[PDB]
RNA sequence: GGUGAACAGCCUCUGGCCAAUGGAACAAUGUAGGCAAGGGAAGUCGGCAAAACGGAUCCGUAACUUCGGGAAAAGGAUUG
RNA sequence: UUGUGGCAGCCAAGCGUUCAUAGCGACGUUGCUUUUUGAUCCUUCGAUGUCGGCUCUUCCUAUCAUUGCGAAGCAGAAUUCACCAAGUGUUGGAUUGUUCACCCACCAAUAGGGAACGUGAGCUGGGUUUAGACCGUCGUGAGACAGGUUAGUUUUACCCUACUGAUGACAGUGUCGCGAUAGUAAUUCAACCUAGUACGAGAGGAACCGUUGAUUCACACAAUUGGUCAUCGCGCUUGGUUGAAAAGCCAGUGGCGCGAAGCUACCGUGUGCCGGAUUAUGACUGAACGCCUCUAAGUCAGAAUCCAAGCUAGCAUGCGACG
């Protein structure tokens, strides 16, 4: 009673449960181990997945056969504006794990990011943080304000950063009610993750003081859910002949007679999509900052002045006007989805990791149909 | 840029895209879409349809 | 070496002969090179050396198992340059085990990613493309 | 009545009905019906199931035969 | 239970061109195993669905390949014996109902087994295993056949549990967090360089680093390519029908062509992970035993291993910081 012929198991029992993520939000489950002498920066931002499109570039590899030669590869566009910093959060090491002892939050608060703590703005009284703002315009609210920035420089092991998303920038999104989040801060003392934290609070970070050009980066978010999914596409297991009776698509013995048991071990049918994910080494072919050149999609080789935005816009998002982000290959998420940056936790050392990226074309042709024109104009001047 | 053009449609071809053909006689046909693959297959004339590069210049429109 | 292309030809795909050496079609039996895996068959590719007999042909070329190399494929595969790239049938070539070709012309185009990885039949090759 | 060789199938007139519990939504698994690149029975006990063929006009039709057949053999061309 | 089946020991007459023990091992002898069969008749005859295959998972080691080693009648290449080791893998077919077998072919290899001889409210029904029928042998005959042949119904889940997912109460309500525990995942090959180098009379003929690829698997995603149509989107068309034209409708989607969007394919694209402790083994120091000695005390290097990290869950009826 051995199997007769052997075949890989289907599925990966690493990803169990299968079930919904209990998150919208992707969670950074780790950070970058820290570094003292690096100076104090952030390490992780929220983005928005616009869309995907082509590039075309010249590959410098020696020894491979693709060396002084073009290659075509699809690239996912992530809208990222600047993060706004609202807090400072410090821990402390225990003996049960990590702990928040205390933490200071800005004077000011954006309609936005304090719809991030209501389940139903607009008839409640928008009384949050009311009291809190009080504790800025009296000695002795200020006093205590300090005193709290004292306490995590003098017990701290790790600082975080309250950051709260631009949400109203982005119309395409008919979202008002930003998302916030923790992000650590890297490098310097405690003393120095402080000062670098509450210096900068009610302020923007732009995505060039984190993420650099040709870095490998971690992107988290959930998958796109799909509902309730039988066995065959679930879990990828194979169909039964077409003469079974009672349906072809199931998994035909679910277990021996003993253990007289249905193991966790095997497939069954029940939610398939919008699952947590962390996805590594997505490399970042261009940065696009509002104001420069290289915001728009003209390239040294190709000067056509075009934006990154599809003619027609991103299908399912909008136009692309701020900040965004040109990552290798696809995302997690649909179109929408608000991902996950964090910076990498390995050493990149491979010759991957260090290649250099020279884009020579970026396709803005439409995603609806069959495009063919990169422009409006290029269209409107063929025909008339 | 270095574009390219639709042995069926006329239309131009941009870098990344396209479905080159090799038939027996050896002469490679690159075409812009599927649209113009199926019609070529099916042994339509580009000269007879409307759209194409070759029906304008053979029409003066 | 090369990269990865959409397999086209599984095993019992009847190709026909691209040489002048009296084999008119070929039968592919199996592919150099496949580890396999529960009930999938063996496929192979513009430049894949495969196994095959000789079902139409003449007499002393038939009845033998032999090694040939594929070198058009109907099946489009994409060219990393992005294109997809396809041919109007399916053909190869007789060679031996290491490569030299049993014929010694080729009638028709070749496969760039073939000519590239057997100069031997690079060598036979009308256009390269 | 029309199409057509046709009491075939398909649509219509006379006459007869809309009687089969309704509403919402469109997951898995079913059941009934489709389509699928490249390959073409490798599937399977087994081509099971499906697909391919199909009307008419012209041409052409082997073995074998109880000389009656086989035969609509096979193989071609045409069709508004 | 272990005769029989399978695996393994001890002694050593001999083989191994000389040499009992590199590799073997006669005559003898000691065991283990429970995928065979035999023996038995303890359970079940107010019924535990009875061969095989397909499907899927898990487990063992008596290890085939893959990692690290020790020995050789180990020059190199290949091969053989042994150890630690079950982490990963073990295929496509012709004939047969077959398990078994045997060839073809690829491969790093095509190891061996268990789970009610796993698995029929999972399938299938080829075999066997009722009733029809033919042959051969037997029988006076009805009929028999552990002989061959052909045709012969495969029922039920809505219960409990298990499993997979989905809500959810228990310090007001909300946001941000911590992380006990549970799961876990990556895999193997090839080409170039080393290199016609080491080794060798020649014949032959390696490897580490480095580089570039590919296989099996996993997780996503849809820019491009392919698939999908009832966008009933546009076009054409058979039959009918509204007197005609125009516009339509019916033939359950009338039919054909193209067909966005969405979904989706190794048929498309991307990504897949760093510390520590050690095993086998080789060593250091160093007595027992003036020498010696990897061992006694004390140290070291060390793996496809284990534990971490990382990744998934986290109602842990656990906890923190704030509004
Ligand atoms: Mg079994
Ligand atoms: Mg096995
Ligand atoms: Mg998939
Ligand atoms: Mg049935
Ligand atoms: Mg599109
Ligand atoms: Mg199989
Ligand atoms: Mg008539
Ligand atoms: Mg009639
Ligand atoms: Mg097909
Ligand atoms: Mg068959
Ligand atoms: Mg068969
Ligand atoms: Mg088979
Ligand atoms: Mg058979
Ligand atoms: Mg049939
Ligand atoms: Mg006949
Ligand atoms: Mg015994
Ligand atoms: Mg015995
Ligand atoms: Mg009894
Ligand atoms: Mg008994
Ligand atoms: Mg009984
Ligand atoms: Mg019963
Ligand atoms: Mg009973
Ligand atoms: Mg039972
Ligand atoms: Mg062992
Ligand atoms: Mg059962
Ligand atoms: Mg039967
Ligand atoms: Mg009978
Ligand atoms: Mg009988
Ligand atoms: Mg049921
Ligand atoms: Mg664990
Ligand atoms: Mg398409
Ligand atoms: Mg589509
Ligand atoms: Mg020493």
């Amino acid at each position: 009673s051995h199997r007769k012929f052997e075949h890989p198991r289907h599925g990966s029992l690493g990803f169990l449960p299968r079930k919904r993520c209990s998150r919208h939000r992707g969670k950074v489950k780790s950070f970058p181990k820290d570094d003292q002498q690096k100076p104090c920066h952030l390490t992780a931002f929220l983005g928005y997945k616009a869309g995907m499109t082509h590039i075309v570039r010249e590959v410098e590899k020696p020894g491979s056969k693709l060396h002084k030669k073009e290659t075509c590869e699809a690239v996912t566009i992530i809208e990222t504006p600047p993060l706004v910093i609202v807090g400072l959060v410090a821990y402390v090491k225990t003996p049960r794990g990590l702990r928040t002892l205390n933490s200071v939050w800005a004077q000011h608060l954006s309609e936005d990011v304090r719809r991030r703590f209501y389940k139903n703005w607009c008839k409640s009284k928008k009384k949050a943080f009311t009291k809190y703002a009080l504790k800025y315009d009296s000695d002795s609210g200020k006093k205590e304000i300090q005193l709290q920035l004292e306490k995590m420089k003098k017990y701290a092991t790790i600082v975080r950063v309250i950051a709260h998303t631009q949400i109203r920038k982005m119309k395409g999104l008919k979202q008002k009610k930003a998302h916030l989040m923790e992000i650590q801060i890297n490098g310097g003392t405690i003393a120095d993750k402080v000062d670098y934290g509450y210096k900068f609070f009610e302020k923007e970070v732009p995505v060039e003081a984190v993420f650099q050009k040709d870095e490998m980066v971690d992107i988290i978010g959930v998958t796109k859910g799909k509902g309730y999914e039988g066995v065959v596409t679930r879990w990828g297991v194979t169909r039964l002949p077409r003469k079974t009776h009672r349906g072809l698509r199931k998994v035909a013995c679910i277990g021996a007679w003993h253990p007289a048991r249905v193991s966790y071990t095997v497939a069954r049918a029940g939610q398939n999509g919008y699952h947590h994910r962390t996805e590594m080494n997505k490399k970042i072919y261009k940065m696009g900052k509002s104001g420069q050149e290289s915001h728009e999609a003209c390239t040294e080789f190709d000067r056509t002045e075009k934006d990154i935005t599809p003619m027609g816009g991103f299908p399912h998002y909008g136009v692309v006007k701020g900040d965004y982000l040109m990552i290798k290959g696809c995302c997690v998420g649909p179109k929408k989805r608000v991902v996950t940056l964090r910076q990498s936790l390995l050493k990149q050392t491979s010759r991957l990791a260090l290649e250099e990226i020279k884009l020579k074309f970026i396709d803005t042709s439409s995603k609806f149909g069959h495009g063919r024109f990169q422009t409006t104009d290029e269209k409107q001047k063929f025909y008339g | 840029l270095k574009t390219e053009l639709c042995r069926f449609s006329g239309q131009k071809i941009y870098p990344g895209k396209g479905i080159r053909f090799i038939r027996s006689d050896s002469q490679v046909f690159l075409f812009a879409n599927s649209k113009c693959k199926r019609y070529f297959h099916n042994r339509l004339k580009p000269a007879k349809l409307c759209w194409t590069a070759m029906y304008r210049k053979q029409h003066k429109k | 070496n090369k990269f990865r292309m959409s397999l086209g030809l599984p095993v019992a795909a009847t190709v026909n002969c691209a040489d002048n050496t009296g084999a008119k079609n070929l039968y592919i039996i199996s592919v150099k090179g496949i580890k396999g895996r529960l009930n999938r068959l063996p496929s192979a590719c513009v430049g894949d050396m495969v196994m095959a007999t000789v079902k139409k042909g003449k007499p002393d070329l038939r009845k033998k198992v032999m090694p040939a190399v594929i070198v058009r494929q109907r099946k489009p595969w994409r060219r990393k340059d992005g294109v997809f790239m396809y041919f109007e049938d399916n053909a190869g070539v007789i060679v031996n085990p290491k490569g030299e070709m049993k014929g010694s012309a080729i009638t028709g185009p070749i496969g760039k990613e073939c000519a590239d990885l057997w100069p031997r039949i690079a060598s036979a090759a009308n256009a390269i493309v």
